[PDB]
């Protein structure tokens, strides 16, 4: 389940705010992704973040 | 930038501010309509901040420009992070504190030192955005030490540049920014492992490769 990995920020340096399923918390948190190779949980918004992951 | 000091008000003209809502990466005035940056920058809705100090407040000289085209490197590939290259065409002509920087006539060598700057983290780890420019000078580093740093990774269109000590780097942030050696845009802050790590410098597109593509974009977009 991709929805419990952490959030990955990747090698690149930019600071993109993307949003990752938190399973602790039970919501989508933000987080700072550097512009490539993102992992899966990993989303644009909240509300993909919710679609996809929520309840996880 | 991570082990850096203050620029100084407008001391860097050329130096842009990608914008979405927030600063997400750099970006070097090459032309009064023209910014190049790092292609995993691209983003819709950019705005381009030119004149910047504090990113935070509004301090009367910047131009705030709508980018009216972005076009990422043809041939970059977003796994590899190889031909890391992207041109912004500004909605209007920025009004040249706001001033261009030139292209190099010929690569740099090991050795040469380079001004590195942004607005990026400047904690390694930890996390604390500046209100104000970063400076940093580093050496560019032989492509051998680069390799050895990042075995399998390191094309022929990148560079490292920094400290093998680690402490004074490039960080997320500062993506897309200038590495001036000099007076010419020598780099493109592109990668690296962290941040300020001990043999771990940061990697960057080498611009003198792209200059005849540069050009050749520009002129006809
Ligand atoms: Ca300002």
């Amino acid at each position: 389940d991709f929805c419990l990995e952490p959030p990955y920020t990747g090698p690149c340096h930019a600071r993109i705010i993307r949003y990752f399923y938190n399973a602790k918390a039970g919501l989508c948190q933000t987080f700072v992704y550097g512009g490539c190779r993102a992992k899966r949980n990993n989303f644009k918004s909240a509300e993909d973040c919710l679609r996809t992951c929520g309840g996880a | 930038i991570v082990g850096g000091y203050t620029c100084g008000a407008n001391t860097v003209p050329y130096q842009v501010s990608l914008n979405s809502g927030y600063h997400f990466c750099g970006g070097s005035l090459i032309n009064s309509q023209w910014v190049v940056s790092a292609a995993h920058c691209y983003k819709s809705g950019i705005q381009v901040r030119l004149g910047e100090d504090n990113i935070n407040v509004v301090e009367g000289n910047e131009q705030f420009i709508s980018a009216s085209k972005s076009i990422v490197h043809p041939s970059y590939n977003s796994n590899t992070l190889n031909n890391d290259i992207m041109l912004i065409k500004l909605k209007s002509a920025a009004s040249l504190r706001v001033a261009s920087i030139s292209l190099p006539t010929s690569c740099a060598s090991a050795g040469t030192q380079c001004l590195i700057s942004g607005w990026g983290n400047t904690k390694s780890s930890g996390t604390s955005y500046p209100d104000v420019l970063k400076c940093l000078k580093a050496p560019i580093l032989s492509d051998s030490s680069c390799k050895s740093a990042y075995p399998g990774q390191i094309t022929s269109n990148m560079f490292c540049a920094g400290y093998l000590e680690g402490g004074k780097d490039s960080c997320q942030g500062d993506s897309g920014g200038p590495v001036v050696c000099s007076g010419k845009l020598q780099g493109i802050v592109s990668w690296g492992s962290g941040c300020a790590q001990k043999n771990k410098p940061g990697v960057y597109t080498k611009v003198c490769n792209y200059v005849s593509w540069i050009k050749q974009t520009i002129a006809s977009n």
